[PDB]
């Protein structure tokens, strides 16, 4: 069950220095990537066009290609639309994709945000403004709702395209999603005992502080936190007193294992 | 220059059909607009192209566009006098308000006039307020004929133009010479003009 | 969806101040500023995005903007060039992207006003000859003596303007050709039947609407001052 | 403006003497213009890869700072940041144990 995000950032620095950029994600794996810097975009797997053929890549980058440089305008004039209201620097924030699930299912959406402040969906047929939005935003969305082109366009994209494109992901990236890396653990004090557990893929994983057979509920799970080769880094720690350190062990479950768990005995 | 209109300029005889041609390399192109410009005054739309493969008409006038040819042209059918103009082509790149027109150039159009029942002839007209100066009104020839600025730059003349009595569906062409230092009879001796010419009195 | 400007024409000097002004009672928020210039297409000078708004277009340099109200757009230009010499054209529109454009402004800017001189203005009437070989009469009128060459030159029968049977010279016609500052002439010829000529409650009239100086602009010379200002000569029918 | 949370640690379990990579992993910022060093002894590290940023459903940004390192007990590494909603860069150390 998995989510596909294609998320742009862009920052307005005056009325003449911008950069956008953007990534893509499907699950928590990057597939895609676009620099300001390069005129085009870039796969970052093997399978990142998916299951679409070269042609139709063509075609759906030069829309992009020509959305890039037309969204940047587009935000400049929307400035001066509303000048002195709102000014530089400004810093906006899309997140699009298609949530996917078993059947045909699938969720589509199209988040906008301004300053850090979700404001903006696609939502059906056009632009909306979110509960919370300020009221200035319904001339931009007036203006953005006028374009009956770019409405139609993002239509099929939401409600076609993004599904049909994930599906062919899922095919063509089936063994690097599947892909199972066991994690390596290891042991620290500074008392609060530190079980560090990393290399590990997918990112579900169970980590405890055993003291035998009883579960030490003590236990401070942190967050995960990834390392640069598309795995996953966790680390539980457990608050003792000094001298009580003896018969005191680290179990980590997860699905590379093969019910072998680590276990680390202090 | 990113929208380029064909040809320059063009004459036609009343009657005969032609075709405008726009070209543009502007990005995006929502639409394509074509304007009519009479001289002296200005922007009658015709017609607005809006799909990526899209047909028009209005009456007598029928365009074209190509998105993917960055392509446009303009189809005037049985040409009329008032079709004299300039013919100009506007892209939009958005479909809202933060758009830029982008203009082209234009292309001129003339018209020259049919004219059924030639009755050439130069006449003298004296002035309301004072019958000792007068104006020498050649009128009534056909399309064929030119009409040459006077040897003596003192003798003034104008160049032909086509009037239309539009209660009558009669159109007539003319020209007018007048002079402080001359006579209707030698005022278009410069100029070819008909055998038959009727010079009265 | 109309759109008003003014002046419709105007003749100024190099380093006068002119205002173009742009009206428009659709409520629309956006204005835009062209200039119109043989060998281009139109091109955007300013616009503004509502009251208290004006942006930079394309070509801005020599030109303020100003807009006082969601009605009026200005154009300003402090210190005319002859370069200025073009036909502006306002245009407006709401969110969508139709602008509507108004019916234009000509701007001349002369580097000296010295030679600015209005037309005399001739009425020429129909020849008999014409009217027994055709049943139709043909009035001339001749604009005479005027500097420079904006003049609208326009048919009046019975108070009414009149279009059908009229022609006017594309251009005027310089009288002294070989001198660079030469006054102008221009021709024009109204057709009717020759019942509507010999008709004498039909007031014909020929009006030349001369465009020179202002009110305010100043006038060294002795010669009355060359305004702007309409000149027009008159005729009635006869049976 | 938030300000950034900066976490240091290895990939592979510490071991002096044998080579590894140190990750830097800076959260939660706003806005996203954001200058990161990771530092060897205090001095700057010269070959630092960069991971492209991103940001959470928070609409806050993160992005993934690494570099090899081979770890001493004489040797220390560091994360420096500078950012708009701190006055002045924040340093974390790396701490080995932890
Ligand atoms: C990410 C998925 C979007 C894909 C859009 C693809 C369509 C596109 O590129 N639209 C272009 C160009 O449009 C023009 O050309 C196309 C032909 O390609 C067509 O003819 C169109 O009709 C024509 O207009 C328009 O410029 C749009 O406007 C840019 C929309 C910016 C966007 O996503 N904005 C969302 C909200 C920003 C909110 C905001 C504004 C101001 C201050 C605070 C917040
Ligand atoms: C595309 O689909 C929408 C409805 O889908 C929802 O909105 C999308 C943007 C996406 O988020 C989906 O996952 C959502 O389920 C259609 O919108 C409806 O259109 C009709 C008019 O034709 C209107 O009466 C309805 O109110 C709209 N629905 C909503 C929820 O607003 C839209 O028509 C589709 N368009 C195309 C071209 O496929
Ligand atoms: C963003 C619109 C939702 C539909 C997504 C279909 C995208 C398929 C191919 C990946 C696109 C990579 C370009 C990201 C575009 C961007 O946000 O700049
Ligand atoms: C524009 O913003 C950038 C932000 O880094 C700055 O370096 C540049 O000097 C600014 N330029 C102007 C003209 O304000
Ligand atoms: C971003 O890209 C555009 C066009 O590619 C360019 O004009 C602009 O200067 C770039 N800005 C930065 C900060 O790289
Ligand atoms: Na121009």
């Amino acid at each position: 069950n998995y989510t596909f995000r294609c998320l742009q950032m862009s920052s307005f620095a005056n009325r003449s220095w911008s950069r956008t950029d953007s990534v893509v994600w499907l699950g928590d794996l990057q597939t895609h990537r676009w620099s300001n810097d390069s005129a085009t975009i870039s796969f970052t797997k093997p399978w990142s066009q998916g299951k679409l053929s070269n042609q139709q890549w063509e075609k759906l980058q030069h829309m992009f290609q020509v959305y890039r440089v037309s969204f940047t305008r587009d935000i400049q004039e929307l400035v001066k639309m509303m000048s002195p209201k709102e000014d530089y620097p400004i810093e906006i924030q899309l997140s699009a994709g298609c949530e996917m699930y078993p059947g045909n299912a699938s969720e589509s959406f199209l988040h906008v945000a301004f300053q850090g402040k979700y404001v903006v969906r696609f939502w059906g047929t056009s632009w909306q403004t979110v509960p919370g939005a300020p009221s200035w935003l319904d001339l931009p969305i007036k203006v953005l709702n006028a374009d009956q082109g770019t409405s139609a366009t993002v239509q099929m994209l939401l409600n076609d395209t993004c599904p049909l494109f994930v599906r062919g992901l899922l095919e063509a990236g089936k063994s690097d999603l599947e892909k199972q890396e066991k994690p390596v653990a290891w042991l620290s004090s500074v008392r609060q005992l530190v079980c560090h557990v990393s290399g590990f893929y997918p990112k579900p994983v169970w980590v405890m502080w055993m003291r035998g057979d009883q579960e030490q509920q003590g236990t401070h799970r942190g967050d995960f936190l990834p390392n640069a080769d598309e795995t996953w880094y966790l680390q539980a720690t457990l608050d003792v007193e000094a001298g009580e350190e003896a018969g005191l062990a680290c179990r980590v479950k997860h699905s590379s294992l093969g019910g072998q768990d680590i276990i680390l005995y202090w | 220059t990113q929208v380029e209109q064909s040809p320059q300029s063009l004459v036609v005889r009343q009657g005969e059909n032609c075709v405008l041609q726009c070209n543009y390399s502007v990005t995006p192109d929502n639409h394509l607009r074509w304007f009519k410009q009479d001289t002296g005054k200005g922007l009658v739309s015709l017609t607005v192209l809006v799909d990526q493969k899209d047909k028009t008409s209005n009456g007598r006038y029928s365009a074209t566009l190509d998105k993917d040819a960055k392509h446009s042209t303009l189809h005037i059918t049985a040409t009329l006098l008032d079709d004299t103009a300039t013919y100009i082509c506007v892209v939009g790149d958005r479909g809202s308000a933060l758009g830029r027109l982008h203009f082209g150039a234009g292309t001129q159009l003339i018209v020259i006039p049919d004219i059924q029942n030639p009755d050439p002839a130069v006449y003298q007209l004296r002035d309301s307020k004072s019958s000792d100066k007068s104006v020498c009104l050649f009128t009534d020839f056909d399309s064929q004929t030119n009409v040459s600025q006077s040897k003596d730059s003192d003798v003034y003349i104008t160049d032909k133009c086509v009037l239309d009595m539009r209660s009558m569906d009669f159109k007539s062409n003319s020209a007018v010479a007048w002079s402080n230092k001359f006579a209707c009879a030698n005022a278009f001796n410069n100029s070819i003009i008909p055998e038959d010419t009727f010079f009265p009195s | 969806a109309a759109v008003t400007q003014s002046p419709r024409n105007k003749v100024a000097v190099t380093g006068g101040k002119v205002t173009l002004s742009c009206n428009q009672t659709n409520n629309h928020n956006n204005m835009y500023w062209y200039r119109q210039d043989t060998g281009h297409g139109l091109r955007l000078i300013h616009y503004s995005y509502g009251a208290g708004s004006t942006e930079k277009g394309d070509i801005p340099d020599g030109y303020k903007a100003s807009r006082p109200s969601q009605e009026n757009f200005s154009l300003i230009l402090e210190l005319a060039t002859p370069s200025q010499t073009s036909v502006y054209f306002c245009a407006s529109g709401d969110e969508g992207y139709t602008q509507y454009f108004g019916p234009g402004t000509r701007l001349l800017v002369l580097e000296d006003l010295r030679n600015v001189t209005p037309p005399k203005v001739s009425l020429f009437e129909p020849s008999k000859a014409e009217i027994s070989h055709t049943q139709k009469a043909t009035l001339v009128c001749l604009a005479t003596g005027f500097y420079p060459d904006h003049v609208e030159l326009s048919w009046w029968v019975n108070g009414k303007e009149v279009h059908s049977g009229v022609c006017t010279d594309p251009q005027p016609l310089k009288e002294q050709p070989a001198l660079n500052d030469s006054r102008y002439s221009l021709s024009s010829r109204l057709r009717v039947s020759a019942t509507f000529w010999q008709n004498p409650r039909n007031h014909f009239r020929c009006q030349v609407q001369f465009y020179g100086l202002s009110e305010n602009d100043e006038w060294t010379q002795d010669r009355a001052k060359p305004v702007t200002q309409i000149v027009s000569a008159e005729a009635w029918g006869r049976a | 403006q938030k300000t950034p949370q900066i976490q240091v640690y290895s990939r592979h379990p510490p071991e002096n003497g044998k080579p590894n990579i140190l990750n830097c992993y800076v959260t939660q910022f706003h806005p996203p213009h954001i200058e990161i060093q990771m530092l060897k002894n205090g001095k700057k590290i010269p070959k630092v890869e960069m991971s492209d940023m991103s940001f959470s459903k928070d609409w806050s940004f993160y992005i993934l700072a690494h570099t090899e390192f081979t770890p001493t007990e004489t040797d220390t590494y560091a994360c420096r940041v500078k950012h708009a909603s701190m006055a002045e860069p924040k340093t974390v150390y790396w701490d080995r144990d932890m």
